[PDB]
């Protein structure tokens, strides 16, 4: 019978490099479960990049802050059950510089604007994170979560620490 | 003197049917193209190379569905593509030592639709009725034998693209049973129900969300990153992998691969000479970079989900040559 | 120096049936035929007619660019966030005199005491978002509401109407009928043939007949966005109900009929210039003026604006391109 | 009877500035009727700037060449039918730097890619030219349009005249 293996927080098993001739840092390997059990709850911590372009990874656990961004950005949930509401900013250029990237952590206070939605996602659900909007989060148990962004405030560089750097 | 004169070559011609063995031959510059019962067979001014016709086609169906893709598509250790988005090399022994040492190495370069379009022949000829070139081996039939029909909906099947996000107004569908999606045999256990989204009146349009995992269980082809979901050049472009992805690639700039479901091993290898290097495996939740100074090739022995992230940027291929952008993305 | 956020709802007054309102150190109250203003030191009136035009822009726009004046001694100054409410604060009189006053508010806190002043001091059958012509009287004592007239929702293209997804076309059908002062505007749709898989970007739309269509006068509301360039058109009759002094350049094009711009200087309220603009004319508003239009017949303008907000702290160091 | 009062390249009506304490140039004033009627066929004549975004009026006159972008831009059609006709483009990169801003003329040969659609403009018909197409006009006869773009190599700057 067919089973699909997908990871937790709790249960995952990470592979990786073996060589011939090279060197196992050049492929930054990690796995965003350890990444997202060992962070801070919220925490973006930043598991690939490209030029200026990011996949974070973060545990969701409790109620998160406000964020917003200059631009689009996705959340994909990987593990457990996570809770999005979305609030559509009267000013969003009081809370986010147009110029910036990447989100901004807005403060746990709840920002002017008017209610757009609730999505709950599970694992293997993505949501839209639309520009112009505040976004935050509810997990009532730790759950994993990654997105798609870009380096700015808010991510957290700690390549050395969570990549395989040997064997 | 015509100002139609490019660099770039345009010329590629349909030859003759083969009567005993029912497949046409073609040319494209100095390279021609022949099919028999068992194998694909090449030749350009100065030499000959054989490709398993099983392989060969697996390889053309990627090159052609990706448009070329980036950089560097091996076939093989002697045939392939370089993509140069708008143009394409074709090659034979450009990235193999043996062939650069001796200067036996060859390459032509086409104007990209000219190229496009005779691959495009050359993948509908050779293809069988029963054949689907896009699917892993158990999914499928055999590519054996002298020509017998053919498999066009197969090959023609349309590309698929979110502009923003899957399912979203206007942007690519969810896929369903109802729209000819059903989920894949060996995906079977993967849940299918969509997150809940309540909009308030008026931001029906904003607040969006999809099954992800649902989505890819519904794929019907194999080894496709397909595009999900875009930030600007950031391409999250997630596929099904199952069997051996058809071609080695060779990419123009670093590109990052996340495992989502089971597990996958790339044999990474040189880019430029095609020597073994790593090997990675990744299962779920594994997240690595493959360098922009490798080529690499995964095998997959379930139907797996994987995560490719590309960035798409054009300035890319030419900072990496210049030693502008560095080969690894992130050093520690 | 924090922004302010005191505001109180008064009493009814028992002979008009108006209750009055306090925001920081200004106070409100309407009567019969006035809104009556004070702040610490001074006093003003506004006919309420004008007063409730004016009232309705500033909610409608979440008081909008720069400085809306409803007059030549009250207004506005939108810092996007919060927002500044003067008495005398752009007249030469005032301010020579030291006369003139300011109280800075969170946003949110000023205009909901403003959403409670709009609703309460309209009645039955008074539309301060019409014409004249178009609707009844504000004045007298209290007599009912028109709260479905002053919350319309407010429409705005995210990238052009009638893409899917974003704000609709205007038709009979969902409530926008043609107004009597265009009924004679053609109302065809362009002829919009997509190849299959390209439906979604393939899309045009009647702009004139949409605008034929609005049922609200000088507000300008997003068609189509490129970036920051935002295509802002509006139907225009009567006066625009509040002097605008942006603190950028925009842009008017005239798409039908004629309105003639009366510009003042920013700053001191002096008489500049005065501009007549028919079909097919565009011109600039420096942002060292403000401006307010009269629009006899109404008509069909283009309102153009740069919504970046950078462009206020490069103009305090050109104002005219 | 209600009349609505709309321009054309053949009936127009200037108004203009009257001073009282002013300089006229500051309302860089024109009509954008006859500012096309003067402009060579398919020229994009700025008539409205604000930093790097303009509004540009031309004539359309027969078939103009293609064109493509690196971002959004739209047309309003303001007298007389043109067609617009939208190609989806292989390879925008190749035609058009995806760093660059405003419409670049790409060629009257047609650019390498998928046919899109149709669109059969009238007066006050306002069309999306949306990003990674290439596009181009026909106009059986002179007809008056208006960009919604940004400044760059097609856009032609004549405040003088
Ligand atoms: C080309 C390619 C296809 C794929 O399905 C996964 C990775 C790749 O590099
Ligand atoms: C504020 C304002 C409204 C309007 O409808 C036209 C011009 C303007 O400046
Ligand atoms: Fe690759
Ligand atoms: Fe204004």
């Amino acid at each position: 019978d067919v089973v699909t293996e997908f990871g937790a927080l709790t249960d995952y098993r990470k592979g990786g490099v073996e060589i011939i001739d090279d060197d196992p840092r050049n492929y930054v390997f990690s796995n965003v479960f350890e990444v997202a059990a060992n962070a801070a709850p919220y925490e973006r911590v930043a598991v690939g990049k490209n030029f200026e372009y990011v996949i974070e990874s973060a545990r969701a656990e409790g109620t998160s802050g406000w964020f917003s961004c200059a631009h689009d950005e996705f959340v994909l949930a990987m593990d457990g059950q996570i809770e999005v509401h979305l609030l559509k900013l009267d000013n969003s250029d009081a809370y986010v510089d147009p110029d910036s990237e990447g989100a901004v952590a807005i403060g746990e206070a709840l920002p002017e604007g008017r209610k757009m939605g609730r999505i709950v996602l599970r694992r293997g659900h993505m949501a839209l994170l639309p520009v112009g909007a505040a976004y935050r989060f509810y997990a009532e148990q730790p759950a994993a979560m990654l997105f798609q962004s870009i380096e700015g405030a808010v991510t957290v560089q700690k390549w050395g620490e969570i990549c395989q750097t040997e064997a | 003197i015509d100002f139609g004169d490019s660099k770039a070559r345009t010329d590629t011609e349909h030859l003759a049917i083969n009567n005993e063995t029912g497949y046409r031959s073609f040319r494209a510059g100095g390279f021609t193209f022949t099919r028999d019962e068992y194998f694909a067979r090449l030749t350009w001014p100065g030499g000959s190379h054989i490709i398993p016709i099983d392989a060969f086609l697996r390889a053309m169906m990627r090159d052609v569905a990706w448009g070329f893709f980036y950089g560097v598509v091996n076939f093989d250790h002697v045939f392939g593509t370089i993509n140069h988005y708008g143009e394409v090399t074709m090659f034979a022994g450009r990235f193999n030592d043996a062939y650069r040492n001796a200067g036996r190495d060859h390459e032509e370069r086409f104007k990209s639709s000219a190229l496009m379009a005779v691959f495009k022949d050359i993948l509908s000829d050779w293809t069988v009725e029963g054949y689907d070139p896009f699917a892993a081996p158990m999914e499928t039939g055999l590519p054996w034998g002298i020509k017998n029909g053919n498999n066009d909906e197969a090959i023609s099947r349309q590309r698929v693209t979110a502009r923003r996000m899957v399912g979203l107004p206007g942007d690519t569908p969810v896929r369903t049973d109802a729209n000819g999606f059903p989920v894949n045999r060996q995906f079977a256990d993967v849940p299918q129900e969509q997150p809940v989204v309540e909009a308030e009146p008026g931001f029906e349009a904003e607040v969006s969300a999809y099954n992800l995992f649902g989505y890819l269980s519904r794929s019907d082809v194999t080894w496709n990153p397909s595009v999900c979901s875009v930030v600007g050049d950031s391409l999250f472009c997630p596929t099904s992998e199952e069997f051996i992805l058809p071609v080695e690639h060779g990419n123009d700039r670093c590109e990052w691969f996340l495992q989502l479901s089971d597990e996958i091993v790339w044999d990474v290898k040189d880019k430029e000479s095609g020597k073994p290097r790593a090997r990675v495996t990744a299962r779920a939740g594994d997240i690595c970079c493959m360098p922009a100074d490798i080529r690499h090739q995964g095998y997959s022995t379930k139907r797996s989900m994987l995560l490719v992230w590309e960035n798409g940027s054009p300035k890319i291929p030419q900072m990496i040559a210049d030693g502008t952008a560095p080969v690894v993305p992130v050093t520690f």
